[PDB]
RNA sequence: AAAUUAGAUGUAAAAAAAAAAUCUUAUGAGGGCGGAUCCGCUUCUAAUAUUUUUUUGUAGUUAUUAUUAUAAUAAUAAUCAUGUUUAUUACUUAAAAAGCUUAAUGGCUUAAUCUUGCCUUACUGUUUGAUUAACAACAAAUCUUACAGUCGCGUAAGCGGGGCAUAGGAUCACAAGAUACAAAAAGGAAAGAUCUUGGAUUUUUGGAAAAGCUACGCUAGGGAUAACAGGCUAAUUUGCGCAAGAGUGUACAAAAUGAGUGCGCGGUUUGGCACCUCGAUGUCGGCUUGACUAAUCCUCAUGGAUGCAGAAACUAUGUAGGGUACGACUGUUCGUCGAUUAAAAAGUUACAUGAGCUGGGUUAAAUACGUCGUGAGACAGUAUGGUU
RNA sequence: UAACUGUGCAGAUACAGUUUACCUCUAGUUAGACGAGAAGACCCUAUGCAGCUUUACUGUUACUAAUUAUUGAAUACGAAUCGUAUUAUUAAACCUUAAAUUAAGGAACAAUUGUUAGAAGACAGUUUAGGCCCCAUAAAGAGUAAAUGGGUGUGUCUAAAA
RNA sequence: AACAAAGCACUUUGCAAAAAGACGAUAAGUCUAAGUAUUGAGUGUGAUUUC
RNA sequence: UUAUCGGUGAGUAUGUAGACUCGGAAUGACAAAGAUGAAUCUUGAAUAAUCAGACAUAGAAUGAUAAGGUUGUAUGUCAAAAGGGAAACAGCCCAGAACAAGAGUUAAGGUUCCAAAAUUAUUAUUAAGUGAAAUAAAGAAAGUUUUUAUA
RNA sequence: UAGAUGUGCAUAGUUAAACCGAUCAUUAAAAUAAUGAAUAGUGUCUAAAGUUAGACCCGAAGCCUGGUGAUCUUACUAUAGUCAGGACUAUAAAGGUCCGAACGGGUUAUCGUUGCAAAGAUAUCCGAAGAACUAUGGUAAGCGAGUGAAAGACAACACUGACUAGGAUAGCUGGUUUUCUGCGAAACCUAUAAUAGUAGGCAAUUUAAGUAACAUCUUAGUAGGUACAGA
RNA sequence: AUUCUAUGAUUAGUGUGAACGAAAAUAGAGCAGCCUAUUAAAAUAAGUAAAAUGGCUUUAAAGCUGUUUGAAUAUUGUGGG
């Protein structure tokens, strides 16, 4: 209940996601990751 | 009842190695890695090439520790004196090199087009002295100006560009890998590079202060010639 | 007593050269000799280490003192310093402790700690060798390698597939993305398949949605000892002995008495064990009939006793031949009392003895009461009755 | 087909040692042959059963309530259609008495069918069998048991910046 | 000593088409009863005396 | 002011040890080469039983430094192993039974008789049948022998 | 005459699968970049086996369905019978009255216990005009429970739910039959609602291919901290 | 056309599981077609097909069914699968 299991979808469109925990009294989670369809570091930004 | 760890050593002095066995499983550096040796995430050592364990201390290297190494010789007496030079093994096979030359084809076995690509389409002589730096930077201004004009021509033919390539089933379209490098080559993220330089920015901090100061002197100029006229 | 701060080891920093010896190494002399590089022998040079070895030199600079004619010579003291003295740089400073997500253990101080800068490799696919072939199988696990892709940090070398190490479970179903495999006449679709991921005291954590009673119990078995006896043990005992002697005995250790203890025998009480299924929960009582033991109540012989005058009684040594009765009350032996008696002592023998008797017992179903339970029931309860 | 002591799956006619005994019956007697019989008696086990109990699990009913249909009118009211309220009905729904009718009463209820919800151990079936981590024990490789000894052990924390 | 028992107490039953109660794979229907609240059924108590 | 109470510093002072080990065996373990050896090992194909063990010796845990108790470890036997010895004897001491013969050769163990083989040699002790194939203790005492001192 | 017909397995691998194919799969494009997989089948007989059937043999208590029984016994029902004599009481006859035969019970003790008897004998005791006892018929019993002055009582050897026929299992127990020959265990680990079971290992056997096999010793080396010793 | 036997098939499929389990087709036994049925029957089928709901069967289709509802009229493409 204190910890959430959230959804970082890339940002190119290509349906590609990680999966990370965060507490919920924080912000959301915003990283560059390695989007492995398009092959390239994209930005990934959580689901909701 | 627990399951057992079983730590402790997996090889002992003089036996026979290939790279990764596990030779020692400890909590903590017990024996610290030495020659030819890695140390994995939980401590434990590996060989990393073929030879035989050997158990030694290197004063040279710490006064208080004791090693494992593999030296390629069973008869070898590590640690080896600094000063001789390194005993290494090429580890390679020798291949006859490839015959590979430029032969894509255009066609598939049906006749139809490999790949189809379609385009996009839409102060006495210090004034002397000044003139030749305004000049170098007049004309690089130019010269930057009359070359970032051309990577705009590059960029918008490469973003516009689309090569369809034939994949299964008949069916046409652009890969996704392709799509990738549209924006540019790879080996850095576009964007987190700095488009603009500091000594540049510095510059333009320079010019703007001058104007405020100099719209101060024809301001205040220009109110001396309004007093004049009043008087 | 308990608040903050400052402290808390020592040394070095002009500079050595040279001779041989002892190994060890060398991708040194492509050494020599046997079989350039491999292997076994090997001389020479070089380097490290070692010797306490063989020594030689130990100045210059500043100043002091002494002699010599401001200089020279000798000795003595100081000497890291061309550098913002808060100097700096290198080595050294036991162990424990602090810190490193959390207990404990090990490790780290030359980083795995701390501080700072930039980052998000806590990456995608496949893959190597191991855990003396993980857990003495399988599976879920732990460490590790390489290649391709493309990102970070770094002058560079390079490092990075989360954390100093050791404490977070699958399938099925269901849900969200991707894949383009198959599509039950055909075109689509539904429902399936592969890859990624999520929600689990799936906590009996290799993964059932799950309360009791039966003394009216049934069947198949075992007798892992359970109701008994035998067997082993001897903690304990209502079984004893010996050694020692604090103390009591007006005196005086051992006439008598004997704290807390030590060394023992023995198998009666309460226990432990479980080789063993069998006549039991008061394991035992009474009756009949014994046999044996001796740690002796009576009868017989006898030593000690300032505490044996006599009598009685006490303590101890021999000795088990014959005796140790009768009744009342207590469910029973436990016991208690009455009146006699020379005395009305004990134990072992499967309660000695129920194919010898009894049923006081050893177990029921009936009934009432009491206590416990929501209830069926239970009780080492109480009372009456109950094919030996 | 003896006694004793010893031994032994632990209480011996049968083993060991020693001792004792001529062969064979009759009548008595019941100490032993762990005497015979009764699977009679006790405890434990089975992912065997039976009965019973209940705030065990999962169910069926008694029973209560609502509703389409059989089931139509009149009026009133709310939203010609619906729904609500009341009234009446050989004026042939249906029901009761009655061979069973232009008779009498009840009445759009009741009753029955289907569906839905609640609901009694009243009844049936079935069940009732704790992981991980560190240290020592552990006998100088690893491993190693015991309702063994220790641990205020653990069922996690953490996106790095203001 | 248990069951029954006479006595006593309580609950229920108005009989207009089925009084309640019992029975009927489940009904028609039967006992109740050719009975009617002083009747029938169920429940506990257990004459009387004192309550 | 104390050879009083506690505390601190020093000690190359004395003891204590499952979680003290600076020192440190033997044993056992791993692997290399050579040698020896009775194929004892691995793999392929096919395919079992077993999953309360018991006792002995050493060393522990547990109990009470009790148990033919319970539980690890090391080694063996029995289990599934007859024969000889331990009087009789699953587990101990020897030794692994294919069948015969032999004053054959030996193990453990024995040699007066039962009962195969010594009443065989040497030196001492014991006088209690102690003892002789299952050690009852502390202790006592002009028992007796020897040794060391001693009048 | 001629032609066709009648299961099957193998001839190609690969992936989840197709496409593809001596090549295929993962690599979100492909490409020796990496990793895995490639070459005699088929039929028959003899023997041993896995699977499903009763399944090596013998043995439960129970559960369900269809039938049978109320000549025993319980209650009720119809039709009938029986109860010497005496005493008391208000009656000639009005009483769950009294003593006591027949009859009906079964209180206590003894015997009997392979009995005369699978409930008897002897004595003793209780009721004996009543809620009595007896006779011949009838009704009611087995998913639910008939009857029950109530004892889990009775319902014909059986009743905490009868008898009979049909349909079982049993990780439990017992048994498993001729000879010779070769080899020869284990009672341990892991998992399991498991501990009396089972599975996978370890591992016994068979007989082929291998061996720088395995065992032991010697020599040199290595890991690790016990006995001991110490403070 | 139906019926009987084997193969298809420890298959497709269903089911958490344990297990359950088709059809096409092939072969054999038989063979037969019709309404003018070789024994006397239809003016071509309406509360029916089907839908909702409760069950059965089963793979979700087809099929059987209580309750409440309720179609169309031939290849000139009406109706079932
Ligand atoms: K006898
Ligand atoms: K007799
Ligand atoms: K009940
Ligand atoms: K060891
Ligand atoms: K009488
Ligand atoms: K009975
Ligand atoms: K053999
Ligand atoms: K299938
Ligand atoms: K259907
Ligand atoms: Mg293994
Ligand atoms: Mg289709
Ligand atoms: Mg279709
Ligand atoms: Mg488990
Ligand atoms: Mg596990
Ligand atoms: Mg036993
Ligand atoms: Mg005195
Ligand atoms: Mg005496
Ligand atoms: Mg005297
Ligand atoms: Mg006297
Ligand atoms: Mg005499
Ligand atoms: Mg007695
Ligand atoms: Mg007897
Ligand atoms: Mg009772
Ligand atoms: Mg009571
Ligand atoms: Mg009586
Ligand atoms: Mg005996
Ligand atoms: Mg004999
Ligand atoms: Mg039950
Ligand atoms: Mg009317
Ligand atoms: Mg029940
Ligand atoms: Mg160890
Ligand atoms: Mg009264
Ligand atoms: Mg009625
Ligand atoms: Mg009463
Ligand atoms: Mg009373
Ligand atoms: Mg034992
Ligand atoms: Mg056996
Ligand atoms: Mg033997
Ligand atoms: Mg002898
Ligand atoms: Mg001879
Ligand atoms: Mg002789
Ligand atoms: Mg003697
Ligand atoms: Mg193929
Ligand atoms: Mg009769
Ligand atoms: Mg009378
Ligand atoms: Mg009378
Ligand atoms: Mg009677
Ligand atoms: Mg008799
Ligand atoms: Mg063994
Ligand atoms: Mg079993
Ligand atoms: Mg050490
Ligand atoms: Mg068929
Ligand atoms: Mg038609
Ligand atoms: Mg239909
Ligand atoms: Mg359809
Ligand atoms: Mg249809």
């Amino acid at each position: 209940s204190r910890i959430i299991n959230v959804r970082l979808i890339s940002m190119a469109m290509t349906g590609y996601f990680y999966t990370f925990t965060r507490p919920r009294t924080s912000l959301p989670m915003s990283m560059l990751k390695y989007d492995p369809i398009v092959r390239r570091k994209v930005l990934f930004l959580e689901q909701k | 009842r627990t399951i057992p760890k079983k730590l402790g050593a997996k090889k002992t002095g003089d036996q026979y190695v290939i790279p990764g066995n596990i030779i020692y499983k400890q909590r903590g550096t017990l024996w610290h890695p030495g020659e030819n040796t890695i140390m994995g995430r939980d401590h434990t050592i590996h060989a990393a090439v073929a030879g035989y364990v050997k158990y030694y201390r290197d004063p040279q290297l710490h006064p208080d520790r004791q090693y494992i190494g593999v030296v390629f010789n069973r008869n070898d007496k590590l640690p080896y004196p600094k000063d001789a030079p390194r005993k290494r093994k090429l580890g390679l096979v020798a291949v006859p090199r490839k015959v590979e030359e430029v032969e894509k084809p255009t066609m598939s076995a049906s006749g139809l087009p490999l790949f189809v690509t379609r385009h996009e389409t839409i102060s006495s002589v210090i004034a002397e002295l000044i003139k030749e730096k305004l000049a170098a930077r007049a004309e690089y201004n130019a010269r930057q100006s009359a070359l970032r004009k051309l990577q705009q021509q590059k960029m918008l033919a490469r973003r516009g560009t689309r090569v369809l390539r034939l994949m299964n089933n008949y069916s046409y379209r652009e890969t996704n890998w392709e799509i990738g490098r549209l924006i540019g080559d790879p080996g850095s993220v576009p964007g987190t590079e700095k488009v603009g330089s500091r000594k540049a920015k510095f510059r333009a901090r320079r010019r703007r202060r001058n104007t405020f100061l100099l719209g101060i002197k024809e301001r205040k100029l220009a109110k001396a010639d309004r007093r004049e006229e009043y008087r």
